[PDB]
């Protein structure tokens, strides 16, 4: 019996903690992909000078 | 018997030259 | 001007003077890709599933072609982005133009291509092909995340979390019913 | 009323983001001007405050924090679970 | 300016036949 | 408009092109597509999967 008290107390700490951890997981996912889109957009792009001799391949 | 094909070197020339500002 | 194509792109012109003109995304008789040039052989071969022939020998007169000037030309970071979402050929940058004033034009637009509760995974590929060549070890990290939402089980993970994303409302609003019950529950402890 | 209900949707959602603050707010004032001067002359007031006022530290920093809104609640959330738990453990 | 050679296929028979023990 | 009655004419031998049918899938929402673009758009491929 207090076997299961125990047990069912030790549960209740462990499925809460399951959850206020994904909070944390999702919750920091979200902030850092949308930042790096921000400065992808910013970044320096690339040039052309159609320039042949530049662009060979052996 | 056994008839066989084997490979021998060889070449073609390829010259290539630029277009300013793709025109 | 930019203007999304579709892959494999092939273009090869004959001109008159017995040369070949070549624009292709691809290889082939060691011409390089994605730049365009004016190509001669020395000999018949099959280049781009067609023939190209040697041309009859010519006299040589006096030229009046013309010489343009050389030209570098800085594009967008994420044109290729731009020119997709927007389904027609579309107007990216001045040859004379700022780095500033280049990058203020699609940056609004690009902004609001924000994350969705209905595509994350398709949105999570963008983020790492637009990073690949900023960050590669983000790219690579990135992409992992993406099949893990898609592929894993039978997606049941990308289900789920799409599915939380939607109830996000309902959930808020049990949440607060039980604060509301928490405080009165607490208050009627207290002698 | 058919002219008006033809962008109406299309215009609302060119909403403000964490991103273009500055450059949301300057357009807000060039759309206002017309109707309202008085505003106009605020909100590019309050524009240019983010974008030139010191080297535009709090441009960056309004930035920063509205894109830290999802960990400031899951943090928030974490405080709220202790303070009822330690706050019912008080109590005889 | 840009000379290269690119390589074009070819080959040679060549037949084959034993020598019982080698004799 | 008036739709009139033709004259009756000579058969010769004809040289009209059959061309061959083709079923063809739209997506549900193609009228919602086109009216946000303002603009004539490309929306599928004759040879293309759902
Ligand atoms: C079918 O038709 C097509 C045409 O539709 C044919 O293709 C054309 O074929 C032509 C051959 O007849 C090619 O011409 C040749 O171009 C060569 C390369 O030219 C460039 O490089 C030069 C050198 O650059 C390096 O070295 C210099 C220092 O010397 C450095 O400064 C550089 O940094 C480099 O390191 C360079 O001089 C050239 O510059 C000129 O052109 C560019 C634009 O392309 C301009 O921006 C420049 O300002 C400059 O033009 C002006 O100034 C020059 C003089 O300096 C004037 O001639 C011009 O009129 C103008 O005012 C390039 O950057 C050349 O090396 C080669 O020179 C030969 O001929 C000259 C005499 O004319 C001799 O002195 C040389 O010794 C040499 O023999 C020649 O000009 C065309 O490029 C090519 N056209 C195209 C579009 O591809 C094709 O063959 C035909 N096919 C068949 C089967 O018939
Ligand atoms: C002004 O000008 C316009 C033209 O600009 C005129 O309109 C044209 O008028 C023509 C009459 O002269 C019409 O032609 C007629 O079409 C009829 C319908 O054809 C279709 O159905 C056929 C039968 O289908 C059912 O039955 C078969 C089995 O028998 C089943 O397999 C099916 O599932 C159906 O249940 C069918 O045979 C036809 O198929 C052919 O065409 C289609 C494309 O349209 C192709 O996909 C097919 O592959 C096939 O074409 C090939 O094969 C056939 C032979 O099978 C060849 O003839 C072709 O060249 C080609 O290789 C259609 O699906 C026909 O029934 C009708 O047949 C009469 O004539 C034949 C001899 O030619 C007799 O044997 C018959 O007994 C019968 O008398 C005839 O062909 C045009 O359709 C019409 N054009 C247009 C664009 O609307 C207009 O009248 C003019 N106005 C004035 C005032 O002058
Ligand atoms: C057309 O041509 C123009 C001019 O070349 C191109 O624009 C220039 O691009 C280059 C290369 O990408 C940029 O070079 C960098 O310069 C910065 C320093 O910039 C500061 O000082 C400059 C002094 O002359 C000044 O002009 C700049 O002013 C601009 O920017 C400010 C701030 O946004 C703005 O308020 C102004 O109105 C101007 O727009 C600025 O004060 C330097 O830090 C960079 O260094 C990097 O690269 C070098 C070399 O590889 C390296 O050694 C360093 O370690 C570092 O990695 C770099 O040199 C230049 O800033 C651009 N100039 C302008 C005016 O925008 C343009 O791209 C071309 N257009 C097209 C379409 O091709
Ligand atoms: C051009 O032509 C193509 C080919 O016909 C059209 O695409 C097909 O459309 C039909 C009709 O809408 C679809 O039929 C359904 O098929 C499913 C079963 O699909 C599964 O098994 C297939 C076995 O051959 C296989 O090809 C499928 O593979 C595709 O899908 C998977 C998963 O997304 C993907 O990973 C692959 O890459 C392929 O794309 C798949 O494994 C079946 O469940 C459906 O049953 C319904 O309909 C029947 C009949 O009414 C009914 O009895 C059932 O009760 C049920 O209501 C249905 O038969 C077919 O899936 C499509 N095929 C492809 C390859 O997409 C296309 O629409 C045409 N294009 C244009 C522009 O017209
Ligand atoms: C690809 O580009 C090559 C250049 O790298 C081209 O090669 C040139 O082609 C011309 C064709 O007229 C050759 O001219 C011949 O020269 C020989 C004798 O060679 C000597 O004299 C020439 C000048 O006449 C001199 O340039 C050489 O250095 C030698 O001293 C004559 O017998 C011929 O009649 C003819 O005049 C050039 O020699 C040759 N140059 C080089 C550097 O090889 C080649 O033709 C191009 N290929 C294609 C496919 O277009
Ligand atoms: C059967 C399977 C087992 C079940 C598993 C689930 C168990 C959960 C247990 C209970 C706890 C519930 C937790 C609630 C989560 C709700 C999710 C909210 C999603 C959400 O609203 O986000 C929106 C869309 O993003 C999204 O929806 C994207 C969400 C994140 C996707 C990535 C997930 C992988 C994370 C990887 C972690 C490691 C990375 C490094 C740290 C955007 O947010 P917004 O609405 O505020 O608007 C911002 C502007 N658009
Ligand atoms: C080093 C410098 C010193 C540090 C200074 C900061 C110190 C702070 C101290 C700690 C307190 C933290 C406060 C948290 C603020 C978080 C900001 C949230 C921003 C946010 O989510 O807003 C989104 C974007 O707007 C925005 O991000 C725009 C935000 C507002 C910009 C204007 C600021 C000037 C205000 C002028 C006041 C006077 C005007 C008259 C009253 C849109 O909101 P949403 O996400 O709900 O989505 C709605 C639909 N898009
Ligand atoms: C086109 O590209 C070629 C190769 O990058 C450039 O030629 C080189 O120029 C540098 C000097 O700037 C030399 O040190 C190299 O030896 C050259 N390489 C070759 C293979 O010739 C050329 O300058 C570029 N620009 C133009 C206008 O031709
Ligand atoms: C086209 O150019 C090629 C260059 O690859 C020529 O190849 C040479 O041919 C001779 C025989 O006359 C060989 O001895 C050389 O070794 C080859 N040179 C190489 C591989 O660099 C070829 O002869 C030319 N063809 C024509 C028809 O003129
Ligand atoms: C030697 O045998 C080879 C077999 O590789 C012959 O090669 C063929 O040549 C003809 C041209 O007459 C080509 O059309 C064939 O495609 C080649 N066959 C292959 C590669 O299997 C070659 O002609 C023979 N040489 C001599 C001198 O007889
Ligand atoms: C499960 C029962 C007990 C309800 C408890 C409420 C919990 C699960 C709810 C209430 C409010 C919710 C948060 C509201 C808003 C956001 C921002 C989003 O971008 C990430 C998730 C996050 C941070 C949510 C996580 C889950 C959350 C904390
Ligand atoms: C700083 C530590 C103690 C964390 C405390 C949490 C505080 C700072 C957080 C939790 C939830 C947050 C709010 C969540 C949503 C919005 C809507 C937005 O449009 C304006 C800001 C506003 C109103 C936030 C302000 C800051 C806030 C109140």
């Amino acid at each position: 019996y207090t076997c299961c008290a125990t047990s069912s107390r030790v549960l209740a700490w462990i499925f809460l903690v399951c959850i206020l951890l994904i909070i944390v997981l999702v919750s920091c996912f979200v902030t850092i992909s949308r930042i790096q889109w921000n400065k992808d957009i910013q970044v320096l792009g690339p040039v052309i000078d159609w320039n042949v001799t530049q662009r060979a391949v052996y | 018997s056994l008839r066989m094909q084997h490979p021998v070197p060889k070449y073609v020339e390829v010259n290539m030259t630029s277009i300013p500002q793709g025109v | 001007w930019a203007e999304a194509v579709k892959e494999p792109f092939v273009q090869v012109n004959p001109l008159k003077n017995g040369s070949y003109l070549v624009l292709a995304s691809s290889t082939d008789c060691q011409i390089p890709p994605y730049v365009p040039s004016i190509v001669t052989v020395n000999e018949t071969t099959s280049c781009f599933g067609l023939d190209f022939k040697r041309p009859l020998v010519a006299e040589e007169r006096l030229s009046f072609e013309p010489r343009l000037p050389n030209l570098q030309l800085r594009l967008p970071h994420l044109v290729g982005i731009i020119a997709k979402i927007k389904g027609i050929k579309i107007e990216v940058t001045s040859s004379g133009e700022s780095i500033k004033e280049q990058i203020e034009r699609a940056k609004a637009e690009l902004l609001r291509l924000d994350i969705h509760e209905g595509d994350t995974p398709a949105w999570i590929q963008q983020l790492a092909a637009a990073t690949k060549d900023v960050w590669p070890a983000a790219a690579s990290a990135l992409q992992g995340i993406g099949n893990f939402l898609s592929g894993t089980a039978q997606g049941i993970f990308g289900t789920a979390f799409s599915l939380l994303g939607y109830l996000k409302p309902i959930l808020i609003g049990v949440g607060v019913i039980l604060l509301v019950i928490l405080i009165f529950k607490i208050v009627s402890w207290i002698p």
